[PDB]
């Protein structure tokens, strides 16, 4: 029961964002589009927690509380997840600590006990095959010796552990190629049980022949100044 | 200790066990070493013929075995802490290694004390005769005082052919939150491999003190000798440390290991210093030194001066540092999938310091990891 | 005891000793320019005053006991400028031509020079030191660098006096917002040969560079030492220092690096090679690193080894001597160095001067 | 041309030979085998000069000079080559520059002279050609960046270039195949002109199908206790 209204966000002192209004239930996909500069990273970034934003004005509430009071760290828990564009490297730190670690934290939040081994690898096994990662991921430093493109689909094989509740990509798709997006979608798309609700912002048109999205917006100005359905895109042109 | 230190007072330690007078003189040279000297710059099982019994007990009930190692490799006067230590000090352990003899177990006398600290001063040896393994460990975890209290301990060891050492350190303070705060460890640990194909290797995690002055050190005299040195060092609030070590190659085919790993947050100044010596002597030494360090925050420092003097053309020296860092970005992508950023930073330096705690056994190094942390977390 | 007799020499010896380039050259005798024998440098694009006046000079980086005494002792001071975006079509030559004298007198002769660069100025400076002959001297010089905004600097000093000079030297490099520097220093001559470079990075985005090549020879000591300060960020430091021991010589290298608070994004790297020939070589190394920021990368590593012995057996049993065999891995060991001298007729003369002090000529 | 006398070589005071004697006539080929440790591997060396070869007996005599009193930079000038079983790189030192130098100092050493540069690349070019080398190989530092079996295969046309009288193969066939083997052939029978001669120290059999030998000699612990012609079983 996502619901943000009238958002202004400001970044380095300078107004983007004029208003930006939103609702989204769960198990449906909403698309943002348009031309670099108009908020779209910034938005997620906005969502995601980024130190250098002034909020100034409006709201943003998550199943009728406010989130923007929380920090950080609280936003994982109640189930906000971003696919970073440019995922950072961390030399010396396996995935394993890491994903159990993430896991754990999430766990702990939500009132919930640590998980029991041998599902957390049974998951990972399962999954691991699905998004086409090294059969030697568990062991390899997160991200170090990855090619921009592999880089990219981790953290989506990430979010199909972490089990968050809404999640944001943030033009995660460039440098990608055909090849890339399939099995990006195949992730996405398994953990849709309506449970899930996704905002897919868009880098290209690319992916909404892979992702069909159930409502289309297009942002200009800081403010959303068109909105449909997956035929608004074609029919601008 | 205090009140005092005198030459009577030395004569007073000395007695207050019956003392021969080889162990009591070997302190007053100490001790008048230590006054021409000006103040520098701020399970019960039976052997197997290994004894490891307390320092004091091995005086009286083994004179002949102390009569033969003690001072052979750190003389009393080699420098100003080292002769105050061997004067005055009482506690400490002794250990004797046999031929034939591989350890059954791990010797460990590290544990995770709450009562307040014992004592000030202490020197351990170990020798390690031929055809040994022992392991080692030392140290101490314990709340501090709000008083400056110095621990100036000396280690030394001596192996000889076809032995091999094997040296472990977990030293932790804490005294929340900033106090003094607040221990003085002037550390002088030196060891002498005799020693054909003797092997030393020194392996540390040293935490919370307010002022470092250490130089492990592994002395290559022995042909086919093998040095090798892992040290994890942290420093927080406005602690400041100082360690490094000083390594003499004298024999052929000589290889040693240096891997230092510091760590350096708030406003606190941590250096590595160390040397890498090669006699002529020395045909075909080899080696490879590496001093990581991670800088938390703009307003601390880490500092860096090796040292290496080579005398000789059958060498290969190779020497590299490098520079990590935790960024804002990197900060912000683990905050943002819900770990703490107090839990984040402790998470990516024991990832930082993997390659040194693999070199510790297991069990020590996964009490040292979980340490480490909530040092970090209470300071940082 | 020391004493301090200004001679005079020919031009026919100046021919003799001189590379063969063509460039702005001035001519330094014991101490004393000679007019007569040096290039006029008016209208060369290059602006020369030669005074006591010392009006202009920015105080000393790093204080030490000799520096106070050269700039007391100094003659006279070189007073050079470029003009904003000038970019002249010849390099700047100074040769420096020091002699000793008869008896058990010790001549000395110090040169000291200023060199400002204009905004966006683009010029290459060439120091070279030799010895007139065989008696002894003691040499002194001392450049300090001011270099502004976009300018970009080539300086190269050759410090090829004889086997029995004493030799001590002092550049500074003072680099401004958007500068470039890149310095290039020859140091193979003396018995006991001393180099120190001090820079500091006052601006922002700047680029350094600072390389240099050590071949001491019997009984010589050749010790090459830098201080960089990076006081401010953003700026991009390399540094490459190789030095080559034979037959009971001396190499001795020092390099200081500092990192002042808040000079992020700082990318500063040293490398230090070092190659062993004689059964008595020593070589004494200590680099430092003072970091004060953590947003910043800087990391340094060196190496010491000998020659490969396999490879000059495999060289000389398929015929090359013995002297042309230990000649040529050096040349290539080098060859990262001698490479940037991009003039190839400058380089041939440095590499002949290289070549002597081998098992060859 | 080659004389070589009961000799007795130990390293470190190893005893290897067994007193092994050999006679090598001008044109002619000679095969070298048996198993590793017998000495094989030292007698290439011994005779290309290592200075770590403590000599405990014997002679070794070439054209009425002592060999073992000659250095090694000696020996390819009086017309010997080695094939190294494990060539070295040289990172920094192109061929051209490698092999004009070598090439004149034993041009120097012989006593004549001399090629001139621009006769050397129409010459290289055509030796570059018989081996499908790269023609990049003057601008390439000697072997870096090489394989294996390019490392070997460049020291036949090392071979072709330094024009040497007596050319001794030192297990350099080991780790290559039939194409490699193909091309080596063509360049060690193209040095026949009935007056030059091979030495072939094989690490293996096989290669003998390409270039014939005309004599066969088989060591055991560093001696030869039987010798014979091409025609040649396993058990
Ligand atoms: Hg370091
Ligand atoms: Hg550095």
């Amino acid at each position: 029961m996502l619901s943000i209204k009238d958002l202004h966000v400001s970044v380095e002192d300078k107004a983007i964002l004029r208003g930006l209004s939103l609702d989204v239930h769960p198990g449906e996909v909403h698309a943002i589009m348009g031309p670099n500069g108009s908020g779209k990273s910034t938005l997620s970034a906005t969502l995601a927690g980024r130190e250098d934003y002034e909020v100034t004005g409006g709201t943003v509430e998550f199943k009728g509380k406010d989130l923007l009071a929380l920090s950080p760290e609280d936003r994982a828990g109640e189930g906000i997840f971003m696919a970073f564009q440019y995922p950072v490297e961390i030399p010396g730190v396996s995935n394993q600590f890491f994903l159990q670690t993430a896991l754990n934290a999430v766990r702990s939040y939500r009132g919930q006990e640590t998980l029991d081994r041998f599902d957390f690898q049974d998951l990972m096994e399962e999954k691991i095959a699905l998004l086409k990662m090294p059969e030697d991921l568990l062991t390899r430093s997160v991200n170090v010796g990855f090619s921009g493109g592999e880089k990219k689909r981790n953290d989506i094989l990430q979010m199909a552990v972490l089990e968050p509740e809404l999640c944001i990509l943030d033009e995660s798709d460039s440098g990608l190629d055909i090849d890339a997006l399939k099995v990006v979608a195949d992730g996405v798309n398994s953990l849709r049980d309506g449970k899930r609700s996704f905002i897919i912002v868009t880098h290209y048109q690319r992916i909404l022949d892979y992702i069909k999205p159930d409502y289309v917006h297009v942002l200009y100005q800081g403010r959303i100044v068109k909105s449909g359905d997956f035929t608004l895109v074609k029919q601008l042109e | 200790l205090a009140k005092g230190i005198n030459e009577e007072v030395v004569r007073a330690i000395s007695a207050k066990r019956n003392e021969p007078e080889w162990m009591l003189e070997f302190r007053l040279n100490a001790y008048r070493a230590w006054l021409e000297m000006e103040e520098p710059h701020w399970e019960k099982l039976a052997e197997q013929g290994i004894i490891f019994c307390s320092f004091g007990e091995a005086i009286h009930d083994h004179p002949e075995l102390v009569r033969k190692y003690l001072g052979t490799v750190v003389p009393g006067n080699d420098n100003f802490f080292a002769a105050l230590n061997a004067a005055v000090a009482s506690d400490g352990t002794f250990i004797y290694v046999p031929k034939g003899v591989r350890c059954p177990m791990e010797l460990s006398t590290y544990f995770r004390i709450n009562a307040e600290k014992t004592g000030q001063f202490e020197r351990t040896i170990l020798v390690a005769d031929e055809d040994s393994y022992v392991s080692y460990i030392e140290g101490c975890s314990a709340p501090v005082r709000d008083s400056y209290q110095l621990h100036a301990a000396v280690v030394e060891v001596i192996i000889h052919k076809n032995a091999e050492v094997k040296y472990s350190t977990v030293q932790n303070w804490f005294p929340g939150d900033n106090n003094t705060g607040g221990i003085l460890n002037f550390v002088t640990k030196r060891a002498l491999c005799e020693g054909e194909n003797s092997k030393m290797s020194w392996t540390q995690s040293e935490t919370g003190s307010a002022i470092t002055w250490k130089y492990p050190s592994c002395i290559l005299r022995g042909d086919n000798s093998i040095g090798e040195f892992y040290s994890v060092a942290l420093t927080s609030g406005h602690q400041q440390a100082d360690t490094g070590t000083k390594m003499i190659h004298i024999g052929k085919n000589t290889k040693s290991t240096i891997i230092s790993k510091g760590i350096s947050a708030g406003h606190s100044q941590n250096s590595y210093r160390g040397l890498v010596k090669i006699m002529p002597t020395a045909t075909n030494a080899r080696n490879f030194t590496q001093c990581d360090s991670m800088l938390i925050g703009a307003n601390c420092g880490a500092h860096t001066f090796p040292y290496v003097e080579c005398r000789n053309n059958s060498a290969q020296l190779e020497h590299e540092a490098t520079t990590s860092r935790i960024g804002e970005d990197q900060l912000f992508y683990c905050l943002q999938r819900g770990i703490s950023e107090e839990d984040a930073i402790s998470m990516i330096v024991n990832g930082f310091c993997k390659d040194v705690f693999s070199e510790l056994p297991l069990e020590f190094a996964v009490e040292a990891q979980k340490l480490l942390a909530i040092s970090l977390e209470h300071s940082v | 005891q020391f004493v301090s007799i200004a001679g005079e020499i020919s031009p026919q010896q100046r021919d003799a000793l001189a590379l063969t380039l063509d460039s702005v050259r001035l001519v330094f005798v014991d101490g004393r320019y000679v007019p007569a024998l040096s290039d006029a440098t008016e209208g060369s694009g290059y602006e020369v005053s030669i005074n006591d006046d010392r009006q202009g000079l920015p105080d000393a980086i790093q204080a030490e006991v000799f520096l106070h005494l050269t700039e007391s002792l100094a003659q006279s001071v070189t007073h050079i400028a470029v003009k904003r975006g000038q970019r002249p079509a010849k390099p700047l030559l100074l040769m420096h031509i020091t002699q000793g004298v008869a008896g058990e007198e010790v001549n000395t002769a110090h040169y000291r020079h200023h060199l400002d660069l204009a905004e966006g100025a683009e010029a290459t400076v060439i120091e070279h030191f030799v010895s007139l002959n065989d008696a002894r001297h003691f040499t002194g010089a001392r450049f300090t660098i001011n270099v502004a905004a976009n300018a970009h600097l080539q300086h190269i000093k050759l410090a090829f006096e004889n086997p029995l000079s004493h030799h001590f030297a002092h550049n500074d490099l003072l680099l401004a917002e958007d500068a470039t520097a890149f310095s290039h220093s020859f140091l193979l001559g003396g018995a006991v040969l001393r180099h120190n470079t001090s820079t500091q990075l006052n601006g922002e985005n700047s680029t350094l560079r600072i390389n240099s090549l050590a071949m001491p020879v019997k009984n010589e000591v050749c010790d090459t030492r830098t201080w960089l300060e990076h006081n401010k960020g953003f700026c991009n430091s390399r540094q490459l220092h190789k030095t080559i021991v034979s037959d009971k010589g001396r190499a001795v290298f020092n390099g200081l690096i500092n990192v002042a608070q808040h000079a992020i994004k700082t990318d500063g790297q040293m490398t230090n090679n070092n190659l062993l020939m004689g059964k008595l070589a020593e070589v004494d190394t200590k680099p430092q690193l003072e970091i004060y920021a953590d947003d910043v990368k800087c990391s340094h590593g060196a190496t010491v080894g000998r020659i490969d012995d396999e490879q000059i057996f495999y060289l000389r049993s398929r015929g090359i001597n013995q002297q042309d065999a230990q000649q040529m891995i050096i040349y290539a060991f080098a060859a990262e160095l001698t490479e940037a001298l991009r003039d190839e007729g400058l380089k041939q003369q440095v590499l002949a001067r290289i070549g002597q002090r081998l098992p060859g000529g």
